[PDB]
RNA sequence: UUAUAUACAACCUCAACUCAUAUGGGACUACCCCCUGAAUUUAAGCAUAUUAAUUAGGGGAGGAAAAGAAACUAACAAGGAUUUUCUUAGUAGCGGCGAGCGAAAAGAAAACAGUUCAGCACUAAGUCACUUUGUCUAUAUGGCAAAUGUGAGAUGCAGUGUA
RNA sequence: ACUCCAUCUAAAACUAAAUAUAACCAUGAGACCGAUAGUAAACAAGUACCGUGAGGGAAAGUUGAAAAGAACUCUGAAUAG
RNA sequence: UGGUAUGCGUAGAAGUGUUUGGCGUAAGCCUGCAUGGAGCUGCCAUUGGUACAGAUCUUGGUGGAUAGUAGCAAAUAAUCGAAUGAGAGCCUUGGAGGACUGAAGUGGAGAAGGGUUUCGUGUGAACAGUGGUUGAUCACGAGUUAGUCGGUCCUAAGUUCAAGGCGAAAGCGAAAAUUUUCAAGUAAAACAUAAUUU
RNA sequence: UGCUUGGACUACAUAUGGUUGAGGGUUGUA
RNA sequence: AACUCUAAGCGGUGGAUCACUCGGCUCAUGGGUCGAUGAAGAACGCAGCAAACUGUGCGUCAUCGUGUGAACUGCAGGACACAUGAACAUCGACAUUUUGAACGCAUAUCGCAGUCCAUGCUG
């Protein structure tokens, strides 16, 4: 659930807009949170996806899809060869996993015009650039 | 009377020689380095401490292995031996 | 060097040679998919390419 | 201290070597900037301290 | 310098000649061949090799002191030659630093190495005359 | 014009915060800690040793004017027109006291000239001699500082030879000092009016 | 490999001290005093002395110099007189 | 087999290996992907706002990163992944509608490139990792061949084929 | 809400180029600065030095063409003259 | 900085000292003379990190105070005097002699600390707010040997952290401490091998 | 064997293969 | 007289000014090359004479191979091995300490084990 701000119980040093503790919520889904934790222990297997089985009160049940890139079955067999590429190292933290892609919010079009043009950081940078052409 | 006298009772080394960096900054009581986070995986290289990274960086040391990697790249990491096109007989 | 070559000729013909005979290249390069296992194409992609390989033609006047 | 841990003794021992006045024939080199040994740590002038 | 690899920049060029690794230092420390030797071999210049006879075309000597190179002291960018010494106040005769770019090589040592380099110089001599 | 800027981090390295008065030493920011004799010592001011200048040079400084299409062309045509008119040419220098004609037109056989020696033979007879001699003699070591910048100095822009077709004109011409060759297509304003002074 | 044994009888004994005070201990006390490797566990010193110079070693006492080196004071069996052996090693 | 009555062969699930074989961690950190997250300041004060989805913090990659063949853009005589630049635009619009903030489509260009599972009746698991030995030959975690030897796999994999 | 139309096909996966680059390596320029300047550092510079520590962190370039760096004599313990 | 005076220049540039001569209301300019040693300037356009007395300005240097005024004064404090040297109240030192701390020491040891400071030899400038041949200085050498003393080992207060977890991660201003038998184990064998033990 | 020296090994998380195992999970032979 | 004031010449003091600069700065261009096959960084010991910088690891200021072809240089041991090679580059073969992710466990201890192989002594 709610990712209650790690506040000292001292009141959060500033403006009243920042004073919420317990109603402050992950910009990352619980699907992704499940994946990132597994991925640090299992750094040798590369995570494609996560799907849900069941949920009661305190916990949500996921099965996480793990691939062996160092097993020559998975080097072997052409469709999944590209996952062995070093570009896919911990997808989970970069949200190239389905869980992470949704939290970063990359949909074509308009409902996401800001942020689809740039991934979520990138869009900001383009906009706030004075593109100074030489021959002004 | 703790004025210069406060200096006068200073005999107990709070920091000893860093196993990681020798910078003599490891807290006996906390068993932890200021700067170099003493055997807790991470060296604490802060981006607020631009200067700290500057001290800790490549180039402050001899960079022994990694320098050789650079030249071998240009060679396209070949195991073999070039040898000698012409004679060249060693006899006395 | 005579030990080194003695070891090389024994480990020659033998798979999984000792770590120091293994081409110390770079860590990334070693694990980066052998050339055989990059060229691997699905049976269907072989059909697609087999009939239709991009042929060296021309345009125009 | 007074009976120094072995790690300490090695660091101090190296420091004793540094405290030597530069061989005077090295001063005569072509583009020799070295007039003196100038990092001479004299124990009551420059500690090692902290 | 028309090709993109190429320093005209004053600071960079000064890096190169002053900080020169000894093999580049030989090139720098070449001396032109005597008018005699130019007829025989058709070679402009050769990089000073120890037994080479030398006449100093400049300072104080400006013609003659027909002597053999003791050593090419490449780090000082200086060549010292036997018989050419400056009187010190302490009576000590110390060799005059003579740059090889002041010098004629009068006599060339022949090795298989030395001949091969004269021969390279012989073969390129034909080419840009052709051009 | 190639962008120069002062380092943006220069004079901001120093952690210095300014000692409030009562400290008997002036308002300016002063380098903290101890015993280095940089401390504490004069930091951050444009009026300080090691401190950053007011206005620090920034790479955003405007190089180029886009000049109106018709306007540069107007200047170019005016330059070509000045290239005749003998009084203008004398005015810029160019020792042309005994020259065959203005506007000086010479046979197309001039273009074919493979060799520098052959080129000079032509040019002199054609009556360049004094003006080419105006060049080489004048080469002189730069007075500035400009010498370090590879701006070794100025030597005399003698003659602009113009060709329709490069049959080996350019390479022959390139060598000879202050003598520049152009194509009729390109006709540079810089070459026709150097220093905005009409009369090449 | 296998990696060759990095403490040969050679490496163990680097030098004889030959200092003014050390020479006296050859004369009087029948000890040959050696500069040794900081890796040499005393029992290394005995073995190496026995093997190189034929001498039966009685006991070895080991000091670290403030010059980051070892001194090994090697007591010889009464069958072997020091001073002959020092000059067999060629050093007065 | 199952009441404490043994023995064997399976499945599931979880342990034990200095087991055979591999992999992750840490750094660098200009650029970049995320998480996380201020205030000074501005408003001549000040709280929403602004500063700002910014600094600081921390994880993760590559030569670029990420993104990527549209649950798009449109309303047309439609166009047709993504990225960036030119534009729209200091505008639609937001905003104690105060201070201040603000993009995309069409249009123009740079460069261009497309696709595949899984789910249908392959219907004689057609598939795969390993272990040994034949051969080959890198200095192979390699390929060829044999044991049709273990093991994975019908709690599902080949394969047509991806709207 | 009702009644339609147009338009795709989500909640899966792979994918160059154009696009970024204050670091790193290999390079080229400057109407850049010229030793209180310029990077902190042109130099045994992240050094010397301070601080318990995090950190703070300098000052300081130049004989001459060649050392030819003043032999020798004299005064002075000598440095020096 | 573009152009130019076919500018000046090691036969002396620039720089700079200057009761040289002169010009301009001035900003400022030129020249002479001396010094100098390697490069430089006028004019027309072109760009600025463009002109200083100050900012309790910055940084470096230097005065008057003041070749000496504060002072170098607490623990009386020497002193005869032999030796040596360039010089000697101390510091070099004997002999001698006045005293001091007055064994709860200004002594004789060690820890905490120091880091070559210990010690011999050489011994000059700098240092010993004085001298100083001498020193904890400066230069050159040597020296710290252990089965039995400490470290080691052991635990304490307390800590480092593998957990089920939680966290944005790192890590947990955390003692979490859950984790098939996470447990200690036999000079032991028959049927869960057979005793105990988290 | 005792005494002594040298080299090579002995972290953790985890996948696969290996074999030992295990549970009144559950099936079957008796 | 002396001193003081004022000016000038000369000598100090001091390092401004000028001219130089193997450096700095900024823009552009090509490339992608750390790590459990044990990194970056740290410590430690190393030159004939070194104490640092720089270089290197116990084979320690460096070794193979390769290129070039006679230095290094302050003084020298050396210089020889210049024709099989100096010395520098190349550096593709090796070495690459004690550490550090740091890996038996620890670290105001270079502290203390276990295991295999192996050596000497005693038997």
């Amino acid at each position: 659930g709610g990712r209650k701000r790690p506040v000292p119980k001292g009141c959060t040093y500033g403006k009243p807009k920042s004073h919420g503790v317990n109603q402050l919520k992950p910009y990352r889904g619980l699907q992704s949170i499940a994946e990132e934790r597994v991925g640090r222990r299992l750094g040798g297997l590369r995570v494609l996806n996560s799907y849900w089985i069941a949920q009661d009160a305190s916990y949500k049940y996921f099965e996480v899809i793990l691939i062996d890139t160092h097993h020559s079955a998975i080097r072997r067999d052409p469709k999944i060869n590209w996952i062995c590429k070093h570009v896919h190292k911990h997808r989970e933290l970069r949200g190239l996993t389905s869980a992470g892609k949704s939290s970063r919010g990359i949909g074509k079009g308009y409902r996401y015009s800001q942020t689809i043009g740039g991934s979520r950081r990138a869009a900001w940078k383009r906009k706030n650039r004075e593109h100074m052409h030489r021959k002004r | 009377t703790k004025g210069t006298s406060s200096f006068g009772k200073r005999h107990n080394k709070t920091h000893t020689l860093c196993r990681r960096c020798g910078r003599s900054s490891y807290h006996i009581q906390k068993s932890t380095c200021a700067q170099c986070g003493y055997p807790a995986a991470k060296l604490r290289s802060y981006n607020w401490s631009v200067k700290a990274k500057r001290r800790k960086t490549t180039g402050t040391g001899r960079m022994q292995h990694l320098k050789v990697v650079r030249r071998r790249f240009r060679n396209g990491f070949r195991e073999g031996t070039q040898a000698k096109p012409k004679k060249a007989v060693a006899s006395k | 060097q005579k030990q080194k070559e003695n070891l090389r000729k024994v480990f020659k013909n033998k798979k999984y040679k000792p770590l120091d005979l293994r081409k110390k290249k770079t860590r990334a390069i070693r694990k980066a998919l052998s050339p055989r296992d990059a060229n691997r194409k699905t049976l269907k992609e072989i059909r697609k390419r087999s009939v239709f390989p991009q042929r060296k033609f021309a345009v125009k006047a | 201290a007074a009976h120094k841990s072995f790690r300490i003794k090695q660091k101090l021992a190296k420091k004793l070597k540094q405290n030597r006045s530069v061989p005077q024939w090295v001063r005569l080199r072509t583009g020799n900037t070295i007039r003196y040994n100038a990092k001479r740590r004299h124990w009551r002038r420059t500690k090692l301290k902290l | 310098k028309q090709n993109p690899f190429v320093s005209s920049s004053r600071r960079k060029n000064r890096k190169r000649h002053f900080q020169a690794p000894s093999h580049i230092r030989r090139r720098l420390m070449s001396a032109p061949l005597s008018k005699e030797l130019r007829q025989k071999y058709n070679v402009r210049s050769m990089p000073i090799r120890r037994d080479d006879e030398v006449q100093v075309i400049r300072g104080h000597f400006k013609g003659n002191q027909v002597g053999k190179v003791v050593q090419a002291y490449r780090k000082k960018f200086v060549v010292y030659v036997e018989k050419i010494q400056r009187e010190n106040a302490n009576g000590t005769n110390v060799y005059v630093g003579i740059h090889p770019s002041k010098v004629l090589i009068v006599k060339l040592k022949l090795d298989k190495d030395r001949k091969a380099i004269l021969e390279r110089r012989g073969k390129g001599r034909l080419a840009a005359l052709g051009k | 014009r190639q962008a120069y800027a002062v380092s943006e981090l220069a004079g901001h390295q120093t952690s210095a915060e300014s000692w409030g008065t009562g400290r008997a030493v002036a308002r300016i920011p002063r380098v903290r800690g101890g015993g280095t004799h940089r401390s504490g010592q004069g930091a951050f001011g444009n009026m300080c040793r090691g401190g950053r200048m007011f206005a620090p040079t920034k790479t955003f400084r405007r190089w180029h004017r886009k000049v109106n299409v018709n306007q540069r062309r107007y200047a170019l045509v005016s330059a070509i027109a000045a290239s005749g008119v003998p009084a203008l040419v004398q005015s810029k220098g160019h020792v042309i006291d005994g020259v065959s004609e203005f506007p000086l037109v010479v046979s197309d056989e001039v273009q074919k000239v493979q060799k520098t020696k052959q080129a000079v033979i032509f040019l002199r007879r054609l009556k360049i001699w004094a003006d080419i001699q105006k060049v080489y003699k004048s080469q002189r070591f730069r007075a500035g500082r400009g010498t370090m910048r590879d701006r070794r100095r100025i030597a005399r822009r003698g003659p602009l030879v113009v060709y329709d077709k490069d049959e080996g004109l350019r390479k022959a011409f390139r060598n000879i000092p202050g003598i520049e060759t152009i194509n009729v297509d390109k006709l540079n304003l810089l070459k026709l009016a150097p220093g905005g002074h009409v009369g090449r | 490999v296998p990696t060759r044994n990095r403490m040969d009888a050679y490496n163990i004994i680097k030098y004889p001290l030959t200092t003014e005070a050390a020479m006296k201990k050859i004369e009087d006390n029948n000890t040959l005093v050696f500069l040794t490797h900081l890796r040499a566990n005393k029992n290394h010193v005995r073995a190496a002395v026995r093997k190189l110079y034929d001498i039966k070693v009685a006991k070895v006492n080991v000091l670290i110099r403030p010059d980051g080196q070892k001194k090994a004071y090697v007591r010889l069996a009464r069958d072997y007189d020091a001073l002959d052996i020092a000059n067999k090693i060629g050093i007065i």
